RNA sequence: UCUAGAAAGGUAUGUCUAAAGU
RNA sequence: AUACUUACCUUAAGAUAUCAGAGGAGAGUCCUACUGAUCAAACAUGCGCUUCCAAUAGUAGAAGGACGUUAAGCAUUUAUCAUUGAACUAUAAUUGUUCAUUGAAGUCAUUGAUGCAAACUCCUUGGUCACACACACAUACGGCGCGGAAGGCGUG
């Protein structure tokens, strides 16, 4: 997968990051959220990591495979104490375009909204 | 002077933020990293990972973290009875400053 | 009512009862005196300290520094 | 009742030690000042990893996370 | 200042003694529950057929 | 900025973990705006052996603030 | 403030003879009436005298061992006195506000023409139109049904139910004017 | 100060199910009673796994808020009305 | 002076930054944060061997790169090579600048200049 | 997870679930009574006597510094230029061209109009009094018309009605400008 | 010595008063 | 909907790109639908630019999973200490060994845990597009169909 060269983390939203922490595991998760302290909310991830027993077979000298402990956690927050560093893996489930169509149906929402609400309160 | 060390930070203005900052640099803890890049003497700083360093310092900060040239690394490693001493050669680096420890001025 | 940390802080200040002051717990000593002054950052100043490990040795007048402290009984 | 910040504005040009909380190795010579974070300029130094000497430094500069306590010497 | 999103309504300056008190008002409660059994009837009622790949 | 809400905890017996391994029980009275605690009849759970008559633990160095009494 | 240490600091320094017009004796005694009013809506502005911590814990350890100064005594007095005789004229003037209502114009014929209507069997008719006019004095009641909080002053209700007094009871206003009271009761007992 | 979506989907959670991980490796897990503003929790009724495994019980607990790791709160805070995007906000009082 | 200011004005340069643990990360950078937070393209992550036979490297940092999913794994050294990493900045220990960058112009504050001449 | 704390109707809260428990796999890393950073950091003292003299064969003179020498040209230049402007601006009883007599009787009017006439301004001065002089001031290096003048009234009570009336309304309205009128403050 | 006019709201709460038939 | 009662509370400062010049307002500031250059964003619009887009002339295939099965798979390795009694090798807080009392606390698991390898089943995702069933290539290969997804670079 390619990202854009400037792209920040305020640009990468729904995207898929992988996020490395201070302690080898690594949060997969889809990106949905994040803060001035750069503590993120994941929305499905997949706390993973090495275990103690496998860690040899990563050490320098066919391929390597190493059994990894998938242990799925729904809509975390992280603290941003923790966070190491972030990789992006996965693109949205949706376009560039369709994000345009959607964001501009969604603030014609909120206009209509608006109106609404303010010519009912002043009835 | 005396007002600007007396009172809170917090009720200074900017005006004399800056003048503190300035007086800070020019008669205070930091004078020894000032005096060493005005006068091109090379500093030995110790990092906390064990690397002593030793360089000429272009500028430094608040933070203590400073833009070298001609750095020098130095470190020693062992695993029992056999040691060695390594040594890098970098050529110009700017030092993050949360890891040093002890900022030395060559006589 | 509530007594609030500096109040017991300056408590051992005042009736000058002699404290033991707990470190980081790898660091391995812990110092005996009586505290004389403190700041708002729990950095105290002790008179004729005496540290020991984990019979030791006298200190005199120290400036024992906050960011170490874990517990200061007495 | 003398508070951490008027002590070490009183061991000005004294012969001060302080002591890394490391391995520690303790520096001492005549504190030159001090700043609001007390980082210190220290002077005519010497240091002692385990009471062993390495040598007389000349001027150093030791950051203000590091040091554990500070102390007046006779 | 707070802004309570389900309530729809401004707040003075936040203070926990007056948003902690917002937070347990009956009418408050009653917008919250109205919220949050629409969005899970909405994500229910929301049939997503996957799109037809239709080959020779 | 913001006291911890510890009102319900006062005057109570509580067990904290003090700084990973250790872990000491006590009298809870006062907190700050850290959470540096001070409490009363400290006893060091570890055979245990009692600190002091009274305690002020530096709030850096607590994990967590288990409540031993009804609260 | 906005760094917790700023906030830590500037609770030290306050913390860091003992006469004088310098040091509000009132607070030193305990509970200046200037101090638990300060939020509220009965706020008196600011306590002229200041308040200090290191005074007030000298003034716990010598009424603890070593004495009692009793012009401290003579001068907290004399403040809650004034204050509460102030609010006996306010609570007061409240329940007159409730007899300014109770003796309204309007009202007062409505139920004077009532009462004329009011004037054995003749018994039967005169108790039927007197129950109608309790009922009237009753309607009048549920206009407001109001008592008067004999403490803080304000206003309370008796259809209400013992919850939400409790709410009431437990305010800033009645728990210091309570307070209040029983300095006044404790020094006019112990006076006298 | 302002607190952003993080810390206040944190405030959404007050009443329901959560399990957070602690940086000494413990993991607790009840209903969360009181969140504050620096990630600092309470819990009730809680199930209180110790970093090498054994499971004990205790009634409330208070972690600071500087040793948390994660918190998992549940899954329909997903829809919260703080992750839209384009919101109108009626007007200033 | 506040240093960071200095770290923003090399874009597109490649660096070599040392971070705590003890992997380099190598590669072009873009848009620093005002708290170090740099933003890396086309890096080459490595963690040094020891170079004493007896010797161990750091086991958290070692996971950690292969967690980062892109190790190329046949190699025989712990070097794994990903397009855009985004380093937290409190991890960095020291940044290896490029050698032919001119620091008479690069170290010049414009703010500071500019508070000392305008008062 | 049977009876709930929460204020929302079961119905609600059966919507908020939680997910099964989160299963318990070993840590990985060093606890928490155990994490430091390295202690038996060695000393400093070795490094001076033997690798300093390596360092300065290697490197005997340093870098030039030469943004620190722009800063020293812009002090210099500020240094330099207040001492000029102090030593003109300090060398009125030998300016020659404001030399008249007694000094309450001289008004001070400034920000006069550029291209005014002397006799426009004895006009306007008179009103209050007789004027003994006037001398209006035009720059020694080119005489450009300065905006200020000077005008001697024959009494400090006659001056000092000029200075009231015409100074404190707005400005005396001349030709186009409003010059304000004070004290001859020399 | 250089002219002091303190807010006016927000949310939470109960009670009254009231508006509905087939 | 209206009204009254009571509770709780009443706001960190400054800014909105930089450099340089010209002009003006009583050395510095401020301004210019002033002027150049630099940076940034949006919108258009382009590149023989780079990567990717699934059989029907067939019952297939790619990427990702399984918190799926065979499966108690095959190979290893674990399951608390004390005080004493009876005997007992023995520096220990009788450790080692069989049986018991008493005592601390004591996640469950041993069909588990850790290592290794294979097979089978089931999910989710896409141009299942258009033209064609063909003799190309050393400067290695007409990249000279319509699109779509993602990135690079340039202009207005
Ligand atoms: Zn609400
Ligand atoms: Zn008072
Ligand atoms: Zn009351």
């Amino acid at each position: 997968i390619q990202v854009a060269h400037s792209s920040r983390l305020a640009n990468l939203i729904d995207y898929k990051l992988r996020v490395l922490t201070q302690d080898g595991r690594v949060y997969i998760g889809q990106l949905m959220a994040f803060d001035k302290h750069m503590n993120l909310v994941l929305n499905e991830c997949i706390e993973e990591r090495v275990p103690k027993t496998q860690l040899d077979k990563l050490r320098p000298r066919t391929t390597l495979n190493i059994k990894v402990e998938k242990r799925v956690l729904g809509l975390t927050i992280l603290r941003g104490e923790q966070i190491l560093s972030t990789v992006v893996e996965d693109k949205p489930l949706l376009s560039k375009k369709e994000r345009l169509v959607r964001d501009k149906k969604e603030k014609k929402q909120a206009q209509k909204q608006t109106k609404l609400r303010k010519e009912k309160e002043k009835k | 002077s005396s007002q600007i060390i007396d009172r809170p930070k917090h009720e200074l203005s900017r005006a004399e933020l800056e003048e503190l900052e300035e007086f800070e640099f020019k008669h205070g803890p930091m004078s020894l990293i000032n005096d060493a890049m005005v006068t091109r003497t090379p500093v030995i700083i110790s990092l906390r990972n064990n690397h002593k360093i030793i360089a000429r310092v272009k500028a430094f900060d608040r933070h203590c973290n400073m833009v070298l040239e001609n750095v020098k690394e130095l470190w020693t490693e062992k695993k029992g009875k056999n040691v060695i001493n390594r040594e890098r050669f970098i050529s110009k680096l700017f030092l993050r400053g949360d890891s040093v420890i002890v900022v030395l001025k060559t006589p | 009512a509530m007594v609030p940390p500096i109040n017991c802080i300056f408590n051992f200040l005042q009736q000058q009862t002699p404290v033991t002051i707990w470190l980081f717990e790898q660091i391995g000593i812990r110092i005996k005196g009586k505290i004389v002054g403190f700041d708002e950052f729990m950095n105290v100043v002790i008179d004729e300290a005496v540290e020991i490990p984990v019979k030791g040795t006298p200190l005199g007048k120290i400036l024992l520094k906050g960011d170490n402290i874990t517990l200061i009984t007495s | 009742p003398v508070n951490p910040k008027p002590f070490l504005k009183g061991l000005v040009n004294h012969r001060v030690g302080v002591k890394l909380k490391f391995n520690s190795t303790e520096y001492r010579g005549t504190l030159v000042s001090t700043d609001n974070y007390f980082n210190l300029q220290l002077n005519e130094a010497e240091e002692f990893v385990a009471g062993v000497s390495h040598g007389t430094l000349g001027e150093i500069f030791i950051r203000c996370n590091n040091v554990l306590y500070i102390r007046e010497l006779p | 200042r707070y802004y309570c999103e389900y309530c729809h309504s401004y707040l003075t300056h936040d203070t926990l003694s007056v948003r902690k008190s917002h937070l347990v008002g009956k009418n408050h409660l009653r917008i919250t529950a109205d919220y949050y059994r629409n969005k899970a009837r909405d994500i229910i009622n929301k049939h997503n057929h996957k799109r037809r790949h239709i080959g020779k | 900025v913001s006291t911890p809400e510890l009102k319900k905890y006062m005057d109570k017996k509580i067990l904290l973990n003090i700084n990973g391994s250790r872990k000491v029980a006590g009298i809870l009275r006062g907190y700050d705006i850290f959470l540096n605690v001070v409490l009363d009849d400290a006893m060091e759970i570890n055979n245990n052996h009692q600190l002091g008559l009274q305690t002020v633990i530096r709030g850096n160095s607590i994990i967590s603030l288990e409540a031993l009494d009804a609260i | 403030m906005s760094t917790p240490a700023a906030e830590q600091r500037k609770l030290v320094e306050q913390l860091m003879g003992l006469h004088d017009p310098k040091i509000c004796k009132s607070y030193l005694v305990g509970e200046c009436p200037y101090d638990l009013f300060q939020g509220t809506k009965q706020s008196l502005g600011k306590c002229p005298q200041m308040h200090l911590t290191k005074h007030k814990i000298q003034y716990e350890r010598e009424v603890k061992q070593g004495k009692t100064f009793p012009e401290f005594e003579r001068e907290y007095l004399a403040i809650l006195s004034r204050f509460v005789n102030e609010c006996n004229g306010q609570i007061s003037v409240a329940l007159q506000n409730l007899k300014h209502t109770a003796e309204e114009r309007m009202k007062i014929q409505q139920v004077t023409e009532e009462l004329d209507v009011l004037d054995l069997i003749s018994k039967r008719k005169e108790v039927a139109k007197r129950v109608r006019n309790i009922t009237e004095n009753v309607g009048q009641s549920a206009q407001q049904k109001l008592q008067v909080c004999e403490v803080c002053g304000a206003y309370l209700s008796r259809l209400d139910t013992d919850r939400r007094l409790a709410d009431h009871f437990l305010g800033k206003i009645h728990l210091g004017y309570v307070k209040m009271r029983e300095d006044y009761d404790r020094l006019m007992k112990n006076n006298r | 100060t302002m607190n952003g979506i993080p810390v206040k989907l944190l405030n959404e959670a007050q009443g329901h199910i959560v399990s957070l991980e602690l940086t000494t490796g413990a993991t607790y897990r009840g209903k969360l009673v009181e969140s504050e503003d620096s990630m600092n929790v309470q819990l009730r009724d809680v199930i209180a796994t110790e970093p090498q495994g054994a499971v004990t019980h205790m009634d409330q607990i208070f972690v600071r808020g500087s040793q948390i790791k994660f918190i998992v709160v549940p899954d329909l805070l997903k829809n919260a009305p703080l992750f839209k995007k384009n919101s109108s906000r009626p007007m200033p009082p | 002076m506040k240093l960071v200011n200095f770290l923003k004005k090399l874009r597109n340069e490649q660096v070599t930054i040392e971070l705590k643990n003890g992997t380099t990360v190598w590669g072009t950078l873009q848009s620093v944060s005002p708290q170090m937070n740099a933003i890396l393209t086309d890096v080459k992550l490595t963690l040094p061997q020891p170079r004493l036979n007896k010797l161990n490297s750091n086991g958290i940092a070692m996971a950690s790169l292969y967690l980062t999913g892109g190790q190329q794994p046949t190699a025989s050294d712990n070097i794994a090579s990903l397009q855009y990493i985004n380093i937290r900045g409190n991890t960095i220990r020291q940044i290896i600048l490029p050698d032919s960058l001119n620091l008479d112009s690069l170290l010049v504050d414009q703010k500071q200049l500019n508070s000392l001449r305008r008062s | 997870m049977n009876y709930n704390l929460s204020k929302y109707p079961d119905d609600v809260s059966r919507l908020f679930k939680p997910r099964p428990p989160l299963s318990y796999k070993r840590p990985t890393d060093y606890p928490y009574a155990k994490r430091q950073t390295n202690p038996n950091i060695t000393g400093v003292a070795n490094l001076l006597s033997t690798s300093l003299k390596h360092y300065m064969e290697e490197f005997p003179e340093g870098s030039p510094n030469n943004h620190l020498q722009r800063y020293e040209d812009i002090k210099l230049s500020k240094i330099k230029n207040a001492q000029l402007l102090d030593r003109r601006l300090q060398n009125p009883n030998v300016d020659p061209h404001i030399k008249d007599t007694d000094p309450y009787r001289t008004i001070f009017i400034g920000r006069l109009p550029y291209d005014l006439d002397e006799i426009e301004l004895q006009k306007y001065f008179v009103k209050f009094g007789e004027i003994e002089k006037i001398r209006i001031v035009k720059d020694k290096i080119t005489q450009k018309s300065k905006g200020y003048a000077f005008i001697v009234f024959k009494d400090p009570i006659s001056s000092k009605m000029a200075f009231k009336e015409i100074g404190v309304h707005r400005g005396i309205q001349i030709k186009d400008r409003i010059c304000i009128v004070d004290i001859e403050r020399g």
